[PDB]
C-alpha cells in the first residue's frame, strides 16, 4: 500500500510553534512484493526481543 | 507599569474604528489575542470552554445522546447510543432536529444547537424530529440523566490468544480500565494497543498507563526556567513479562507520544504505522476569574533516553501506510453458500472477527508481529 | 479602573511562560493580537516596517486575495500576469505559499509573502471545488505591463465592445478617446467581468461621462465629519446613449461602485452573475513616537441607500456561462420548396467569438431591444 | 446553461413546510428553464421596462 494523504497537518506548520534542539536488495524491489517485506519485519520484531533480553 | 504603548493604541481604535465598541469588548479581544499569540497551544478558556474541559477530563456529560451527522447540511441523527434517555424514548437512525423546545432549525453547525441540548440532568427538554416517511414532525419530551462515554473498550481476537485494547483520549478512567481489562482476560498472550488519532489529555494518565508495564527507570522528564522534574516507575508493576505491539499514526498526539515513547526507549513493545505529530510540551491550566482558565505552556518533555520530539514526530520501527489486505486469486470461485449448514443469538461485539481484520492492513500487521516474538519465548525457554 | 483583567494574565505571563521574555514582548504581542481580532484588514507598523513603507513608492504574480468564511481567497487574477497563465481562478483556497500554512494569517501577510524582486520564483498550493485533492502551482515573478483598456467595433451592427480590466490611473481619457473616434456608433457593451478593483477618483470618474445629476456614492463611519459625498457635474457628454453592463463573481470594489450607481440611476441594464461584496476602506495612522496601526474606518453607500458589505451588486439580467444552441433541423420544409409557388414580385468582434459565450450574446440582445424602445417613442 | 455550484439534487431543500392547487394557473421557472427562447422573451420584456421607467420625466 502507498501514501496518498501526503498534505495533512504537523507541530512544524504551525505558527507560532517551539524550535527544534546493482549488487544489493533495493527498497524499489521490497516494494513490488508484499511477501519479502512481512519476512523483514518479522526479523526487526526478533532483533527487539534479543535487545530486551540482553 | 509600561501599557502607555497599548493604551494609546485601544484609544485609537474606540476613536476611530468604523463601528462602536466598548472597553470592556476591546479587553476581551486583547486577552484572547495575546493567549493565542504566545505559542501554538497556549489560549484562554471563558465561560463557554472552561464547561468542556472539565466534562471531557471526568468522561460525564448531560444531554441525549444522538450522534448528529450535518447529512445534507441538516440536523440527522446517524445513531443514538444505547442506554441513554434518547434510545429509551423512540428516536432512531435517519431522524432529523426540525427544533429544540420548538424554536426553529435553519442548517446551523452544531456548536449552539448542543449548547441549546446540553440542560442540567434535573430537568426535562422537548424536541421536534421530522422523519422521512411522515408529511408531519414527531415531537418528543425527554427526562434527562447524566451520561457516561468509555474512552477505552478491551475485546477478544476470534481466533487466537490475543486482545485488542483501544484508548481514544486520556482522562480519570483510563489507568484502572485498562487494568481490570486485564484481569478479566487471565489467559491472554499478548495486546495490541491502538493508540491511532489519540490527542492526548491529563500527564498523570500517560505516567500512570506506562508504569503498568516498566518496572524500573525513568519514565518522562521535565524542564522549564523554574523548578525541573523527573518521573520515575513504582516498582511494583503487574504485566512485566507480556509481549506489547502498539499502533501510532500522524494525529496521535503529546500523552500519546509520552506512552509511545518510554515503551519504545525501554525496548517493552514494538511501534508499528506511520509518524506522529510531535508535540513536545506540557501545559498548566490555571483559574483566573469564578468561571474562566487560562492554558499556557509550562514546560519542554523528553524521553528516557535524553532526545525530544518538538516539531518531528516519533518513528516506527515497522512502517505501514492503510489498505485492505491482498486477496487469493481462487477465493473457493466465491461460493454463495458460505459452507453455511442452514439448519434453522450473541453478542458479537465481544470479540474481534476475520472480516474485519482483512479490511485493516496496520491491525493484520501488528498481530503478525506478536506471532513472531511467541515463537522465540518458546525458543528461549529451553 | 478598566486594566484589572489585563494586569493579572499579563502577571502570569512574565512569571511561568516556558522562555524569558520582557514586558516589551508581551505589550507587541497584545497590540497584534488585539488588530487581528478586531477585523480581517487591520496591521501593524513597527520603527522598521513603517518608514520603510513610506521609502518604497516592483514584481508580482498578479492575485488579488480577499478574505471570505474564514479562510483566504482568490478574487480574480489579472489577464496579462503569471498567475494567470498558470491557472490560478476566482473562487480557489489557499492553503500554502513556500510550504508556510495559511491557517492563521492575515491578508496583509499573505500579500507580503507574494511581493518581490522579478524572475524569483514562488510555489502555491491552492484547493478547488470540483477536485479531490490540492493543486500546486510553480510560478516566477515578473513587472508585466498591459493596456487596462480597448474599444474594438462589432461586426454587422452599430454597437462598441469596451473592456476596463483595471481601474488604474488614466481609463477615463482611454474610454473617452475611443468614444470620440467613433461618432457613428449606437451603443456600449461595457465588460467589468472578472475586474478586481482600483482607484476610486477613476471610478467616478467614469461613471461622470454618462451621467449628468444626483449622487454617484457616499462614504461613511460613524463620525459626523468626514462623511464624504460625491456628486456628477453637468459637463456629461454621453446622457442618452444606450449601455449593456456585464458582471460575475470575480468583480468588487471600484468595479461595483460603476455598475451599482448606473443601475440606481437607471442608467443601463447590468447582466450576468452576482458580484464579490468588497464594501470597505481603510487608513493607516501613526500611534506612538515612530509607529502606526492600519484600520477599516467607513464603508461605500449607494444612491439608493443600500451597501455594498457583503450582498454585492445583483444583475437585473441573470445568465451563466456556456455556448450557443445551433439549429439540427436544417431539412425542414419551406413555401420555396414546394412546387407551383407563387414566385417573389482582425480589431472587430467576430460573429465565431460571439457565438462562444452566451452572456456576451445577451448584452447585444438587450441594445437591440433598447434600440427599437427609441424608434417607437420618436 | 446551468451553474456548476450544484446543491447535491437536495429534495425540494428538504421538502420545506411550516404549517392539487391549481398549479397549471401559471409558468414555473422549472418549465422556463426547459426552453431558451421563452427565457429569450421574458429578457426583452426586462429591457423594455427599465428603459420605459428611465423616461419617467
Amino acid at each position: 500500500p502507498e501514501n496518498e494523504n501526503k498534505f495533512s497537518l504537523k507541530e512544524a506548520d504551525l505558527k507560532h510553534h517551539l524550535e527544534q534542539e546493482e549488487k544489493e536488495v533495493t527498497p524499489k524491489m521490497i516494494n513490488d512484493d508484499i511477501q519479502l517485506k512481512t519476512a523483514i519485519d518479522s526479523l526487526k520484531t526478533w532483533s527487539i526481543v534479543d535487545e530486551k533480553m540482553d | 507599569h509600561m501599557f502607555s504603548r497599548f493604551s494609546n493604541v485601544v484609544s485609537e481604535i474606540e476613536k476611530k474604528y468604523v463601528d462602536k465598541i466598548s472597553i470592556s469588548e476591546i479587553m476581551t479581544k486583547a486577552i484572547e489575542g495575546l493567549l493565542s499569540n504566545l505559542d501554538a497551544h497556549s489560549a484562554y478558556l471563558n465561560e463557554k470552554k472552561f464547561k468542556e474541559f472539565q466534562a471531557q477530563t471526568e468522561g460525564e456529560f448531560g444531554g441525549l445522546g444522538i450522534t448528529v451527522g450535518m447529512r445534507d447540511g441538516v440536523l440527522t441523527v446517524i445513531a443514538p447510543l444505547e442506554g441513554t434517555p434518547a434510545y429509551k424514548a423512540g428516536v432512531k437512525s435517519g431522524d432529523n432536529i426540525l427544533k429544540i423546545n420548538n424554536e426553529s432549525t435553519l442548517s446551523m453547525s452544531i456548536d449552539d444547537a448542543i449548547n441549546l441540548m446540553r440542560g442540567k440532568p434535573k430537568t426535562p427538554i422537548q424536541i421536534t424530529i421530522v422523519r422521512k416517511n411522515e408529511p408531519k414532525p414527531l415531537v418528543f419530551n425527554i427526562i434527562r440523566d447524566i451520561i457516561k462515554l468509555p474512552s477505552v473498550y478491551v475485546k477478544k481476537i476470534k481466533e487466537t490468544p490475543y486482545l485488542y485494547v483501544r484508548v481514544s483520549g486520556f482522562d480519570k478512567n483510563v489507568t484502572k480500565s485498562v487494568l481490570e481489562g486485564l484481569k478479566a482476560n487471565p489467559k491472554a498472550k499478548g495486546i495490541v494497543l491502538d493508540l491511532r488519532g489519540n490527542p492526548g489529555g491529563l500527564l498523570n494518565q500517560a505516567v500512570g498507563l506506562s508504569n503498568l508495564f516498566i518496572k524500573e527507570g525513568v519514565l518522562v522528564s521535565q524542564k522549564g526556567k523554574n523548578k525541573s522534574l523527573e518521573y520515575k516507575a513504582n516498582g511494583r508493576a503487574p504485566y512485566t513479562n507480556l509481549p506489547i505491539a502498539v499502533l501510532v499514526n500522524g494525529g496521535s498526539a503529546a500523552a500519546s507520544e509520552i506512552v509511545a515513547g518510554a515503551l519504545q526507549d525501554h525496548k517493552r513493545a514494538v511501534i508499528i504505522g506511520e509518524k506522529t505529530f510531535g508535540a513536545g510540551s506540557v501545559a498548566m491550566l490555571l483559574p483566573v476569574n469564578k468561571d474562566e482558565a487560562i492554558k499556557i505552556t509550562t514546560a519542554r518533555y523528553y524521553l528516557p533516553s535524553g532526545r525530544t520530539i518538538q516539531a518531528k514526530g516519533i518513528t516506527p520501527d515497522i512502517v505501514i501506510y492503510p489498505g485492505k489486505v491482498p486477496e487469493n486469486e481462487n477465493k473457493f470461485s466465491l461460493k454463495e453458500a458460505d459452507l453455511k449448514h442452514h439448519l434453522e443469538k450473541n453478542e458479537e461485539e465481544k470479540e474481534v472477527t476475520p472480516k474485519m481484520i482483512n479490511d485493516d492492513i496496520q491491525l493484520k500487521t501488528a498481530i503478525d508481529s506478536l506471532k513472531t516474538w511467541s515463537i522465540v519465548d518458546e525458543k528461549m525457554d529451553e
